[PDB]
RNA sequence: GGUUGCGGCCAUAUCUACCAGAAAGCACCGUUUCCCGUCCGAUCAACUGUAGUUAAGCUGGUAAGAGCCUGACCGAGUAGUGUAGUGGGUGACCAUACGCGAAACUCAGGUGCUGCAAUCU
RNA sequence: GAGAACAGAAAUCUCCAGUAGAACAAAAGGGUAAAAGCCCCCUUGAUUUUGAUUUUCAGUGUGAAUACAAACCAUGAAAGU
RNA sequence: AAGCUCGUAUCAGUUUUAUGAGGUAAAGCGAAUGAUUAGAGGUUCCGGGGUCGAAAUGACCUUGACCUAUUCUCAAACUUUAAAUAUGUAAGAAGUCCUUGUUACUUAAUUGAACGUGGACAUUUGAAUGAAGAGCUUUUAGUGGGCCAUUUUUGGUAAGC
């Protein structure tokens, strides 16, 4: 079957998940949505750009998993398996039907999933260092050709994977506001108490600098 | 003569209660030898 | 700071946990009457287990509340039992501890083969003055964190009267 | 404290009214108290309110408002040293005769005391008193248990008895005064009469101090003390019924001070608490310590 | 097959508010109610006795008789190309007193006032509200104010 | 101003932790002949106010506290929207015109108010 | 959660927390915490007479429901229901 | 179609002001329900297997489960918040105020609840706009296959469906 993606690409329909109203859904095509160095510390990958969508339609997880290996795959042969952290910023929670006697009682089995993608939104993210820009860019570019419509690739001033484009971030860096949590970080808090607060950030108070 | 504790529960089904199943009990528990 | 708030027990129920109905529930029922002289309350089944061999709403057991000196008196009637000797476990977080023995003749109660011999649960209960607080039906209210009876407190409170030793830990 | 309440928990706890929280108020007693017919508007329903302290027994006689609930009049077991018995204050008794005090009390006031006259008479006998042909119907007044058990011989009736007897109407039924037996269906009126002036109190005092002298010298102390006797118990309420329905008029306290000096005073062992720049200096303070080793 | 029952389709409609749910508070049942009053229906679903039918809720109407636990209402419904007069038999929880000819009494004992004070000094009246008139001319000054001077901004990305 | 009975609004009143509380009140507290209720005078009942204590309840204060309340050109005139065009765009969809205009966020402030009666160095 | 002979994941007994995460025959939704839930006591308002009213609506029938009036009962200490 | 009653009388597919109802759009998920990616810390005497130690109730080893604090992404039959457009009611003479009559209802009560007599206030007669008139009755034709456009929108890959 799998009849072809120009059948479902634009959003017609209210938003149709696997629920208890309705369940024997199939499973997504896509699985694994964080790949490269996953558990590498913020500070390791300052650099971030943004696979980004400028259309308003819907994206097959079974797409996704095609660009999703075609990124990772260049990014691990030419930069390294560990230079990077790939992570697919969306998920195919909404459900296509096919009718697969007459038009009578047309309504659909689940055919498969989809990802609803608007205008704007971010559907791939890299963080490197700074070095390995060229190469991110040429995964996502590559990447593109897996997906419908068009989509921008956007280097993006912000830290890493947080926040904070990387001068308000380095603040807080040499500050100590900045606790490395698993593979991402917290940041002090003015609002909590006062107590655990200094345990919690030790660097920062005390001593004060 | 005959006194009988008021159970307070509002459960009417004879269910066993959700923590009873075979799962959970050890290899050892007891391990009684001679 | 320790003026009234002394310590005490709250009270003192006896548990025989029989495992079935008729003849055995009423003979080890005998006992609990013939022992705290009051008369004693039976538990139902709260539902059945087959291994078990019980059914749902079948009186499978009985206890018994006491209150006051009397409660007192049967408790070291256990701890001789147990030669004065609990464990580290055997002692709520709250401040609460218990202990069980076998073959009740072992504290008086001769023997009545026809009545028979039966363990029991003893778990004892440690409150202060000012319990009321939270039973009383109006203005109901917590416990401070002072007062609040609990396991170090009561562990301390078992070494000091009784004479008795914790154990393990 | 390991059960440590989540932000979300707190957030979406509902808080239960005020009175419910400190746990004075049933508001599902109280929803059938107050609430008037409405073809009948604004005229109010009057509860008796009747409470035990450890120590006092408080009578109100309250209406309801929007803005507040409102008393009536008030009649208090302390008032009673003024009608003759300075014991016994959360005593049964004590509640027939507060029950009678804001019973004389309240109609005094709403000139109805002289119509009316009551019971006078006192045999513990069950009447509601019944309204005048040609004249004005009874004050009608309805008992507020509060959270009070209801048990048959409770206090409260004590002083749902004395104020009906004081000529209020304030319906009811005989089961739960004393004297009541299941298997006889009936009231004994002797029973009842002997707890409206404390029979039951004082065969207490006859059989205790004849079989205990030290036990009924540590109850009764104060009756020794003041050289009252057993039986007299009678005579002391009785006649505090006398000076009673003689003179409801309620006199207030003589008042040591003021208001103003006592205020002045009473509570200036109140913490006054700190202005937020005092507490930039706490956080910025407790900083150091901390900041300290650290 | 389709569903319409007399409560159909008020599962929001009849929800209590958030975090406002149990007992009613005793001013519900202080408030009195007099023939000719104007009232607004709300159904409390706490209360499922003398509940006005889901088509009235937010309806407002006059009171035409009152008893023990209840007003009757007058609502005008409309039903084709005329309205057809209601009778609603509501318990004074679903009920409150309609805020808006409040305000109107209110003016009118100011409006009674204002005009008394004006026949006692013997001048003018205009009691009638005038809508907002269109501005008067106005003198801003320039001193501590320069008008500070904006531009549009260039496109730029903050992803 | 404290405290109590009955309340109004029902977290600015709740939650956690730790302190503090003169006087009255409230409580804890002593007792089991009586009414009354219990497996158990713990609860409920009754008696004394005597033998004791603020230990708890209660009340207040503390916390870069959790929650709750409030305010803002904080975000944002953003999102969403009523109205118009023989506007743009293959389309997806987007910009413009006359109007309406959020929520999260951020910051800042606050932590019961009050009605009737009584009572208090 | 922490505790008590036999006793085990699961028998029965405390204490502590617990905004309802339970239960309210049934479908789902609403509603409910000194209860509308659990247990107990007493009951027959599931009764009498005929009107008015809401929903569907033609403002016909029907089903169901709401508030009174006039009786006779229930229950409670009572207001009430 | 026929009229009938009256006539600035009241009327209005509109605005303004005041005051209600609503749970869509959007928003939310380090807020409840339900789903969803990832690491980190902590607990487990209250799980599977440890490659040392026969001991196994022992340190140490992995992987579960749970707890806490975080992170990516969602909802027609989710939700705290919450519009726009739509929508209910009101803007007086059938009103307001004073005085004090009636009653078998209702109150402890000459209290209230109704409905009145007599007295006072008409300039702008208590927003805007319009109004070419308003109100009312009887009687009877034809129709009861519809279709299209914008926007909202359901089924369908879609359709001149
Ligand atoms: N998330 C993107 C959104 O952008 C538009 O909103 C614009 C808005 O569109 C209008 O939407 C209204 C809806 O009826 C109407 O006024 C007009 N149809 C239209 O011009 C524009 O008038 C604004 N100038 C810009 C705004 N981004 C869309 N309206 C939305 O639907 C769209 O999903
Ligand atoms: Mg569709
Ligand atoms: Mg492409
Ligand atoms: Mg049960
Ligand atoms: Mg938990
Ligand atoms: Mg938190
Ligand atoms: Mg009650
Ligand atoms: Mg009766
Ligand atoms: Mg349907
Ligand atoms: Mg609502
Ligand atoms: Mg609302
Ligand atoms: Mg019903
Ligand atoms: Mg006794
Ligand atoms: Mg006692
Ligand atoms: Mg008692
Ligand atoms: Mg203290
Ligand atoms: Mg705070
Ligand atoms: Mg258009
Ligand atoms: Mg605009
Ligand atoms: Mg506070
Ligand atoms: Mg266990
Ligand atoms: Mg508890
Ligand atoms: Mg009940
Ligand atoms: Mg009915
Ligand atoms: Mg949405
Ligand atoms: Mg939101
Ligand atoms: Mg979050
Ligand atoms: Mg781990
Ligand atoms: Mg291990
Ligand atoms: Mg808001
Ligand atoms: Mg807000
Ligand atoms: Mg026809
Ligand atoms: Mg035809
Ligand atoms: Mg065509």
């Amino acid at each position: 079957a799998r009849r072809p993606a120009r059948c479902y690409r634009y959003q017609k329909n209210k938003p149709y998940p696997k629920s208890r109203y309705n369940r024997a859904v199939p499973d997504s095509k896509i699985r694994i949505y964080d790949l490269g160095k996953k558990k590498a510390t913020v500070d390791e990958f300052p650099l971030c750009v943004h696979l980004v969508s400028n259309e308003l339609e819907q994206l097959s997880s079974e797409a996704l998993e095609a660009a999703r290996i075609c990124a990772n795959k260049y990014m691990t042969t030419v930069s390294g398996r560990d230079a990077f952290h790939l992570r697919v910023r969306v998920h195919p929670f909404h459900v296509l039907r096919i009718n697969k006697q007459g038009m009578r009682g047309a309504w659909g089995k689940p055919h498969g999933l989809a990802a609803r993608v608007d205008i704007g939104q971010i559907i791939f993210s890299v963080r490197t260092k700074d070095s390995n820009k060229d190469v991110v860019v040429e995964g996502l570019r590559r990447a593109r050709y897996k997906f419908p419509g068009q989509q921008k690739i956007i280097l993006s001033k912000k830290w890493g994977f947080t926040n904070l484009d990387r001068p308000e971030y380095l603040k807080k860096r040499e500050a100590g506001e900045v606790k490395d949590d698993g593979a991402f970080v917290k940041f002090l808090s003015k609002k909590g108490s006062l107590e655990n607060n200094i345990r919690e950030f030790p660097e920062y108070f005390a001593a004060q600098a | 003569k005959e006194i009988v504790k008021s159970n307070t529960s509002s459960k009417k089904a004879d269910v066993p209660p959700p923590s009873a199943d075979p799962s959970k009990a050890r290899k050892n528990r007891p391990r009684p030898s001679g | 700071q320790n003026p009234m708030r002394d310590l005490k027990i709250e009270k003192l129920v006896l548990n025989i946990s029989v495992g079935e109905s008729g003849d055995r529930l009423t003979r080890a029922s005998k006992v609990l009457e013939q022992l705290s002289g009051q008369t004693p309350v039976q538990s139902k089944a709260r539902y059945t287990v087959r291994t078990f061999g019980i059914r749902r709403n079948e009186k499978i057991a009985v206890h018994v509340t006491v209150r006051g000196p009397k409660a007192e008196e049967i408790l070291e009637r256990g701890l001789k039992v147990k030669e004065y000797q609990l464990r580290d476990r055997n002692f709520s977080a709250t401040g609460n501890f218990g202990f069980g023995i076998d073959e009740h003749i072992d504290l008086g109660i001769k023997y009545d083969p026809s009545i028979g011999i039966f363990g029991m649960d003893f778990y004892v209960v440690m409150n202060r003055p000012g319990a009321r607080v939270t039973r009383r039906k109006r203005c109901k209210g917590t416990v401070g964190n002072s007062h609040k009876t609990t396991k170090e407190d009561t562990v301390s409170w078992f070494k000091q009267k009784y004479d008795a030793d914790v154990l393990d830990k | 404290q390991k059960d440590a309440k989540s932000s979300a928990y707190s957030s979406r706890f509902q808080t239960p009214f005020r009175r419910r929280r400190e746990g004075k108020t049933d508001y599902y007693q109280r929803k059938r108290l107050v609430t008037q017919h409405k073809a009948k508007y604004n005229t109010p329903k009057y509860r008796l309110v009747v409470r035990f302290t450890n120590k006092d027994i408080i009578c109100q006689i309250i209406s309801s408002t929007i803005t507040g609930d409102v008393v009536l009049a008030a009649a208090y077991s302390h008032e009673l040293p003024r009608y003759g018995i300075t014991h016994g204050l959360t005593n049964w008794a004590a509640a027939y005769a507060t029950g009678l005090l804001i019973a004389r009390r309240t109609l005094q006031k709403l000139g109805l005391d002289e119509t009316y006259k009551g019971v006078e008479e006192v045999e513990g006998e069950y009447e509601l008193t019944e309204a005048v042909e040609d004249g004005p119907r009874p004050f009608k007044v309805f008992l507020d248990i509060g959270l009070q058990r209801t048990t048959t011989g409770a206090r409260v009736f004590g002083a749902l008895k004395g104020a009906s007897d004081g000529g209020l109407y304030v319906p009811h039924s005989e089961n739960r005064f004393p004297g009541w037996d299941f298997e006889t269906e009936e009231i004994d009126p002797e029973l009842l009469r002997s707890y409206i002036f404390g029979g039951h109190v004082s065969q207490y005092m006859e059989e205790l101090a004849d079989d205990d002298e030290e036990r009924f010298s540590e109850l009764f102390k104060g009756y020794l003390a003041d050289d009252i006797d057993a039986d007299s118990l009678e005579d002391i309420y009785t006649s505090a019924h006398e000076a009673i329905r003689a003179d409801p008029a309620f006199k207030p306290t003589e008042k040591k001070f003021t208001k103003e000096q006592y205020a002045a005073e009473s509570k200036k062992y109140r913490q006054t608490k700190l202005s937020k720049e005092e507490r930039a200096a706490r956080v910025a303070a407790k900083i150091a310590a901390l900041a300290g080793q650290q | 097959g389709k569903s319409h029952g007399y409560r159909s389709r008020t599962r929001y409609m009849f929800q209590r508010d958030f975090r406002k749910h149990g007992a009613v508070h005793l001013s519900t049942y202080l408030k009195v109610y007099k023939v000719g009053d104007i009232v607004d229906i709300k159904a409390n679903g706490s209360i499922q006795k003398g509940m006005p039918h889901k088509f009235y809720q937010g309806k407002t109407g006059v009171v035409y008789n009152v008893t023990k636990s209840s007003v009757g209402v007058i609502i005008n419904k409309m039903v084709g190309n005329r309205y057809l007069e209601k009778r609603l038999n509501l318990r004074v929880e679903h009920i409150k007193h309609s805020k808006c000819r409040q305000e109107f009494l209110e003016r009118v004992k100011a409006n009674a006032a204002k005009r008394a004070e004006a026949k006692a000094q013997g001048v003018a009246v205009q009691l009638k509200r005038q809508p907002a008139q269109p501005r008067e001319s106005r003198i801003v000054s320039t001193e501590g104010n320069v008008p500070q001077t904006l531009a549009p901004v260039p496109y730029e990305t903050f992803i």
